[PDB]
């Protein structure tokens, strides 16, 4: 006799989805961020990116 | 009983749409039944499958 453990199990999944959005311009603005621990950052937001 | 000759008309009571273009309206309806008092529901329909 020989035994022997069963197997693991390994499952495959597949899903998705499809959507429909809208997007639209948007001129460039800049702005400084002050945050805790004396965090200081600059930043550029595209709003048309 | 007078056979006699009337006007033109463009007022059609019903002309066919075999002869000119007619508007129709038939929206399809999508059903999610719900016979029971808790019933298990889906996500709407996802159309753009």
């Amino acid at each position: 006799f020989s035994g022997a453990p069963q197997p693991n199990q390994h499952h495959t999944l597949v899903y998705g989805k499809s959507y429909h959005f809208t997007i639209t311009n948007g001129l460039p603005e800049f702005r400084h961020l002050a945050t805790t621990n004396s965090g200081y950052y600059a930043q550029q937001r595209f709003k048309h990116i | 009983t007078a056979a006699v000759t009337t006007a033109w008309s463009e007022q059609f009571p019903n002309i066919s749409a075999s002869s000119t273009s007619r508007d129709i309206n038939n929206p399809v309806i999508v059903d999610y039944s719900l016979p029971y008092f808790e019933n298990n529901v889906p996500k709407d329909v996802g159309i753009y499958d």
